[PDB]
């Protein structure tokens, strides 16, 4: 098994910027058997560069690939919005045919703090004997963020479900939602519910809380 | 002219088996190598097996050996992938790919086929409105939300005011919680329009042919 390592796994770059990502094999392969694939969300992987340096049909000229042996690289002279995607290198040299972990290329932009919002359970939901507290952390950058739930100053990690959206197609920001699910009971036996989040954008953890009623 | 069409999305119960198909158009599969690739959700691509439709010779990746069986019917110009003793780890998208005789031109990959393994039954979503507990979340403007819990299978459609509200909307990807899906959609609107004008979130679950509307107070 020839292992392909791609680096970095995630990278950001502003438009017009030159971009280079690498792919190194654990053992040498024919430059002719190393290919790159582009994949955008929801779509199927597409052959981008074949045989190390040949552009596939319909691939922009700002793309180029280099290498031989165990080291390869894909370069974008001037990055455009439509370039944001995930790139996979693949070796069709010796089976089992392998794929690199891919490099996710995202659009870089000015840092932006998240606008938090905590939401208490629903009457309707409470009626069913369940209670879910939801916290929204919208439009921020970078994606790195750490949310914590505090029930009466106490940290709670049981029953939390987070979800992130992809880089916004318009403002290139990220969003996340975190839901803490408890019972009508164990929820009605606590007063303060806190949604805490630390973002590069701040050394002072952002907090949004509420008391029952 | 070259194109690979794959069979439709599949929903199967654990323990069962399924047989996916990949029909090639614009070219004979006898003159090439057919491949099946699997991609787990948010994971990477994994090559599974290859076959020479000319002699039936097959190559497998050890970890799939036993579980997967690749076959091909050159007469119908079709390649199949059979998966047995299904489990949730088999849930993923499956692509069939043709090793081109000429790389330069053509997209030799298939659209992919989604395979979901669940023992869950179609379940309509429980929609719960999310209103702000009275607190200045952000200067003036405000943010509302809707919680879509315990539904199956994916997907659901979350619109605000039937469509009149498609600005500042954030619908988060569904996430599995006890075999059912849960999702949430937030909506941002200038402090001047709420609670002034009424805001409703419309959820639709095709599989269950249900459409709910929830107003926020």
């Amino acid at each position: 098994d020839i292992v392909l390592t791609q680096s970095p796994a995630i990278m950001s770059a502003s438009l017009g910027e030159r971009v280079t990502m690498t792919c190194t094999a654990s053992s040498s392969v024919s430059s002719s058997n190393l290919h790159w694939y582009q994949q955008k969300p929801g779509s199927s992987p597409k052959l981008w560069i074949y045989s190390t340096s040949n552009l596939a049909s319909g691939v922009p000229a700002r793309f180029s690939g280099s290498g031989s042996g165990t080291s390869y690289s894909l370069t974008i002279s001037s990055m455009e919005a439509e370039d944001a995607a995930t790139y996979y290198c693949h070796q069709y040299h010796r089976s089992p045919y392998t794929f690199g972990g891919g490099t996710k290329l995202e659009i870089k932009r000015a840092d932006a703090a998240p606008t938090v919002s905590i939401f208490p359970p629903s009457s309707e939901q409470l009626t069913s004997g369940g209670a879910s507290v939801v916290c929204f952390l919208n439009n921020f950058y970078p994606k790195d963020i750490n949310v914590k739930w505090k029930i009466d100053g106490s940290e709670r990690q049981n029953g939390v479900l987070n979800s992130w959206t992809d880089q916004d197609s318009k403002d290139s920001t990220y969003s996340m939602s975190s839901t803490l699910t408890l019972t009508k009971d164990e929820y009605e036996r606590h007063n303060s519910y806190t949604c805490e989040a630390t973002h590069k954008t701040s050394t002072s953890p952002i907090v949004k809380s509420f008391n029952r009623n | 002219e070259v194109q690979l069409q794959q069979s439709g999305a599949e929903l199967v119960k654990p323990g069962a088996s399924v047989k996916l198909s990949c029909t090639a158009s614009g070219f004979n599969i006898k003159d090439t190598y057919m491949h099946w690739v699997k991609q787990k959700p948010e994971q990477g691509l994994e090559w599974i097996a290859q076959i020479d439709p000319a002699n039936g010779n097959t190559k497998y990746d050890p970890k799939f050996q036993g579980k997967a069986t690749i076959t091909a019917d050159t007469s119908s110009n079709t390649a199949y992938l059979h998966l047995s003793s299904l489990t949730s780890e088999d849930s993923a998208v499956y692509y069939c790919a043709a090793d081109p005789p000429y790389y330069g031109h053509g997209d030799y990959w298939g659209q992919g086929t989604t395979l979901t393994v669940s023992s869950a039954k179609t379940t309509p979503p429980s929609v719960y409105p999310l209103a702000p507990g009275s607190a200045a979340q952000t200067n003036s403007m405000v943010t509302l939300g809707c919680l879509v819990k315990g539904y199956f299978p994916e997907p659901v459609t979350v619109t605000w005011n039937s469509g009149s509200l498609s600005s500042g909307v954030h619908t988060f990807p569904a996430v599995l919680q006890s075999d059912l899906y849960t999702l949430s959609s937030s909506v941002t609107v200038p402090s001047s329009t709420w609670p002034s004008e009424t805001v409703t979130c419309n959820v639709a679950h095709p599989a269950s042919s249900t459409k709910v509307d929830k107003k926020i107070v």
